[PDB]
């Protein structure tokens, strides 16, 4: 069983970098040959994709989001982070970290997911 | 991107009675789908993966399949634990896009 | 004049269980205090406190300080010391001090000119007696600096002695180091001494692969028994002693040789901003001790692990080593400006600095008397502890002097390093009085001693590595600038002994 | 003084001839404080660490002999109800002593599984795990994995013997015997708490997990047993003892769990009195303020006392049941590393010795299969175990 | 073979073996809030510097002590042993958090600990420490 | 019969510039074939495709093949190579074989029979002069255990020739391994040889900064 | 997990020899160890120790900042990385590569 | 990624492959080269790389 933990702040000030890190429990990053990915669902809206990272470093962002997003991978603690730049209103909603693969579906369709993170980018 | 809209927007259907939210991709997506539950604030749940294969956790009634430009969650004997938002994510091309969301009541 | 009086050496030699670490670099020396021995107190700054007060000379003799590790050992060098070896400590001390230069300021209108002045000399001597003061061992600034290439500048020396506040008292001991027989050097001459350190026990670099509670058999009961049950069941008069067989089930009960080293609580503050109260707790809150009617904080006091398992936003208040990052102010730097050291490898053997000792029983129980028991904040030395001493850090320091008493404990001092009574002399040096300042080189050459790693471990250790993610400049390089940084802090335990 | 002791063994096949990680997990529930992550492995071990192995109903060791010879091995074959036993001449078995002390030190801890005091008991060889580094009931990954296989080892087949010479490290000598200002003080005390046998003056309440002086490490209470060495009741009150102060041994039969007082043998410190603290008493009280016209002397008492320059204290004493030496933990530092349950502690202790039945596969499938044979031949064997210490009386 | 007995008054206090003219390296907490008010906290570090010496991380501390009552009607030994009629120190106890204060205990009696020094003014047994008579 | 006619070796010895790794392993040696040598080709099973046709042989003779890595290193003594090392190369092998128990096996009715065979050989020898076909190089599965305690099955000799299809041609080579001049042990007996590497250049591992 | 040697096909010629999986050409690698059972059902069974003598090449380099090592992670796993679970299942979870420590080209 | 990939077998039709006798063989694992351009990952070279695999791994698909 893999549970999924997301921390960092809850309020970043507007143009302010925002930073969430995803602690997975329950396998082992390195080894696991599962990418990991983030979506993020501003408020009573559908969710968008942001990004995945697969367990080697390698990394494809969501072109909507304008080379914003930075998503590391430190496989030493196990965890993975989120890095948005030059955030704005706009940006705010309830971030979750997910496992993008399963054996057949592979980084395409998000079976475990965190728990859910708010942030409120605000003034 | 590939836009993603479920016919029904809310559909409100009582207990027992059959239910069915059909989403269609905006160009084919070659049968690729994963349908999503979410339950008011929690984060939402895989249900159904690739076209009709059932995910473990889920129940026996939730079912669909898809002609590749056409997709229907059937939810079969609706039981009163489940009234929540439906999503359709596709799989086929970058990047990957959640439609709209079904409210069922 | 034009005959070079050393030359330029920088390099580690492994051979064996032996390192050879030379380390040059070159220093100015100007001249304080206009050639003067000053009186110095806390009534210059105003001696707000009781607690701050001072009494001391300040003289002009500068002293070289290479007391930090990060002078000898390269970042590389560290690696390949800390990955494969249990052990280490120091041998020999070689010294050198050459190519003087000597240089005179004339201010004339707005340009001051810089000429050489050949006839001038540079007054060295080393305390080999240990008759002066010993500054070198309280981690002070101005050691040499961790990268070959910059230059840095000698600091001033002077000294402390008895004070109620700012007065003196009669015993009051004043040192005038032109009593004692100094060096002198021309642009010619060159100066070098060599030292052999005291038998010191080596640092034990490594972290424990089980925890001190852990050392049992986990397959075989004891035949040692304990008490499980006081009262059957509820009811008047229902007291009974039940007892029952040390072992796995109930794990924690068995009797055991040894427990866990000392503990001096310290207060826990968290990393996290809003899980502290709104209320300034830094002096106040801090675990201290008092002498002569002085509170003195205790900093970073015994060797006890920093936190739990799990946590690693809390951190004892006073009871952890702070670095500086790269250029980083003096006064209230926010909290990500500073690197604090983590002493997650203590956990198995020490306690943890943020919580209790243990409980002991405060009364006698009987009828009338339940059994109370209240909290250990603070536990002496009782036979039969066990505990590992502090880490030593790339930044941090080698040796101190210890003092020189009747009786003293593990003399290992408490902020990391090799405690000593005959440590590394000091070298005093200043400029002959006649504006004027000096440059040379110094060259230091320590060969360490190494304890190599015998272990069977069977899965793969851990390692200190340098990740491999892509970023804006080198970890341990300088930046587009010029300006060296040390990223982080490094410990030296990163293998592993079973207990 | 020196002592001979002989007795038969008998080592079965352990865990299948597989090394098994185990867990607190796997054998409990909650019990943060209990939890523990290690490995069982099929290898048995010697333990002839407690007295009465050596003796029959000043003094220190000297030098060790061991030997092990008589190398019966015994194949086991069952059809159905009746299970044949037949002599396997050609299985071998290994054995080797860890000099380096490489690996874990289990046989400090004071468990069962002893040579037997009686020399014609036969006894069953106990089988050797170890623990590591473990977060609840999992691992991290600092933790260590010791394969008891790659270390160099002696194959001994029925004509075979074994045998190793010891030298035992330069330990204290045990001792055997029992308003002035004064030069010196009593030594230290860590206080338990005071029970006596007699139900009827105990408090009526769960109170024996509570009451007991514990030490926290890394957030686990670990009880604090025996302790420092203190005598355990006042002079004339021999009906009281400390809930964890004092080692407990069970009589001949005595049931494994919730046992009475009388099926148990409770040891008595009354001996040492004279120089150390009662363990149930505080060791002094202290002024806790400063005397004033206008505010009395306060005193308040020392629960618990360090080290203090003038102190004297004697050591537990050892019993004829009791342990022989515990191995000293390598650490920095340490302070007095005399074992707290009594003995003498050494940083080289005798070296553990580990045996085994070496595994003899049963018919392979005759198609070429890569997957490890997990089907054997079930097999034990027996043998002779002769331990000689040297020792030396003051 | 006993040592010989340290006859003399040391010059300098255990605090004071500081170099007072340069600063450390080492950062002490200094400011826990930004200033009055609700909803302050914040973590200010600054280095240890001859301006405060009451924050210089030191190598050892002072000796063991035992408290005795002081009455009103060895001097030398006060550089590095505890005053006989005064608090060793002062241990902080319960942790803080947005509920609960900081609180800090008088320790009226500290055994040993690991690098303590001290200045002076046999029973035949298992153990003794640093055996000179009182 | 009665005594050990061998030792337990497995540990690693690091020693200046050299690396001495000693690996042993128990190891299980059925009967193939039936002690027949039987011709095999594809034909046999199925023969699908041309490019996978294969006209070869398979003999009751097993192997021993140690060719992997983790059959000599433990993974943290691995770890100390990379780690530490730009380079590295095998010197000498010395080869060991003991402890031979013969086993058989009268089947009666469900329970088998199984009881030591005190007289029975087994044969062993080497091919130092390379006129066998050298199957050692492919990756082959069968080889030592990277575990210790792990129980081994020997692998079955075979090998392949000149082929048409499922035909075979006239420059088919067959070898029969009987022909061999081989050691024959009892259960007493042991079987030992030493070797020499010939010299080969550093293995590299290292990674380059530009 | 991979080879070491392999023997180099004898021929003509050959073009750095060196094999494409890994290891060491030799035109005279390790001699292949042939074995069965003498005809009299049998099967037999032993030990076998085998002992390679590796020599090393040590690390000389000048540079200032650390290396990439290999390493072991430490986020309390349910099982340790080379080791047994609880049925004794001896698992090897990633495959490790030789280079690690940095030369100049 | 599975759906990067095209939606065919190109698994034997499309590899990289040396002939011998009339008879095509597989390049495996082909002369020694990087398996991907710097910063992409996921990508991997048909035959071009030693595939192990993980313990409990079946022999088939």
């Amino acid at each position: 069983q893999v549970q999924l933990q997301e921390s960092g702040p809850g309020l970043v000030k507007s143009s302010e970098t925002l930073s969430l890190t995803c602690t997975v429990s329950g396998e082992s990053i390195s080894s696991s040959s599962h990418y990991w990915g983030w979506i993020r669902q501003p408020p009573g809206k559908g969710l968008e994709f942001l990004g995945n990272v697969y367990y080697l470093g390698s990394t494809y962002y969501n072109p909507s989001l304008e080379s914003r997003v930075t998503i590391l991978l430190d496989t030493s603690k196990n965890q993975f982070s989120l890095k948005v730049n030059s955030v704005t209103v706009a940006d705010t909603a309830v971030y979750y970290c997910a496992r993008h693969g399963a054996g057949s579906y592979s980084g395409l369709f998000f079976d475990y997911w965190g728990q859910g993170a708010r942030v409120i980018v605000s003034s | 991107d590939i836009q993603m809209t479920q016919s029904p927007s809310f559909v409100s259907a009582s207990v027992g009675d059959r239910v069915n939210i059909t989403c269609r991709a905006s160009q084919g997506i070659n049968s690729w789908l994963a349908w999503y539950q979410q339950k008011p604030g929690k984060a939402p749940k895989l249900l159904i993966y690739s076209a009709s294969s059932l995910q473990s956790g889920v129940p026996s009634r939730f079912s669909g399949s898809g002609s590749g430009t056409d997709f229907t969650l059937t939810i079969s004997t609706l039981q009163p634990e489940d009234f929540a938002t439906y999503y359709c994510q596709q799989a086929n091309s970058f990047p990957y896009t959640f439609g709209q969301g079904t409210k069922v009541d | 004049v034009g005959s070079s009086s050393g030359n330029w050496h920088c390099d580690s030699q492994w051979l064996g269980d032996r390192v050879i670490t030379t380390s040059t670099r070159t220093w100015a020396l100007p001249t304080y205090n206009n050639h003067l021995y000053k009186q110095i107190s806390n009534s210059t700054s105003g001696g707000s406190s009781n607690d701050n007060a001072y009494f001391g000379y300040s003289t002009p003799w500068g002293y070289f300080d290479f007391n930090r590790f990060h002078c000898h050992f390269s970042p590389r060098d560290w690696q390949r010391l800390i990955n494969n070896n249990w052990g280490f400590r120091p041998k020999r001390l070689n010294f050198k001090l050459f190519n003087i230069q000597v240089k005179e300021v004339t201010d004339n209108n707005g340009v001051k000119t810089i000429a050489n002045n050949l006839t001038s000399t540079v007054q060295v001597f080393t305390d080999s007696d240990y008759q002066l003061p010993y500054v070198l061992g309280s981690a002070h600034e101005g050691c040499l600096p961790p990268f070959p290439a910059d230059v840095f500048m000698i600091p001033q020396y002077g000294y402390l002695t008895l004070n109620d506040g700012s007065q003196a008292v009669g015993r009051s001991s004043f040192y005038c180091l032109e009593y004692f027989p100094s060096q002198m050097l021309r642009t010619g001459n060159n100066f070098q001494f060599s030292y052999e350190f005291e038998n010191v026990p080596f640092h034990s670099s490594y972290a424990h692969s089980q925890s001190l509670d852990r050392l049992m058999n986990p397959l075989i009961d004891q035949y040692l028994y304990y008490l499980s049950k006081t009262i059957n069941g509820s009811g008047q008069n229902q007291q009974t002693l039940k007892f029952s067989v040390a072992g796995p089930s109930n794990m924690a009960v068995q009797g055991r040789n040894y427990i866990p080293g000392p503990s001096y609580r310290q207060q826990r503050v968290s990393t996290t901003v809003t899980q502290n109260n709104n209320s300034e707790f830094a002096w106040p809150g801090a675990s201290s001790w008092a002498l002569n009617g002085r509170n003195s904080l205790m900093n970073p006091g015994p060797a006890m692990a920093s936190h739990k398992e799990g946590e690693d936003r809390f951190f004892p208040l006073s009871g952890s080593l702070i670095f500086g990052k790269q250029g980083t102010g003096r006064d209230n730097v926010d909290a990500d400006k500073v690197m604090i050291t983590n002493e997650e490898e203590i956990k198995t053997t020490n306690p943890v600095a943020t919580e209790s000792y243990g409980q002991v029983a405060t009364n006698h129980q009987s009828a009338q008397a339940q059994a109370q028991t209240g909290w250990v904040q603070n536990q002496g030395i009782l036979p039969g502890m066990v505990w590992q001493d502090r880490d030593v850090y790339l930044q941090g320091p080698i040796w101190a002097k210890i003092p020189h008493t009747d009786g003293n404990f593990h003399p290992s001092p408490l902020m990391g390093g090799f405690g000593m009574k005959h440590p590394p002399p000091q070298i005093l040096i200043k400029n002959t009085p006649v504006t004027q300042y000096s440059t040379g080189q110094v060259s230091v050459e320590i060969e360490w001693e190494l304890q190599k790693e015998n272990s069977k471990r069977w899965n793969p250790e851990i390692q200190y590595t340098s990740n491999y993610y892509k970023s804006n400049n080198v970890e341990f390089a300088v930046n587009t600038e010029g300006v060296y940084s040390e990223p982080r802090p490094i410990g030296t335990r990163y293998l592993t002994r079973n207990l």
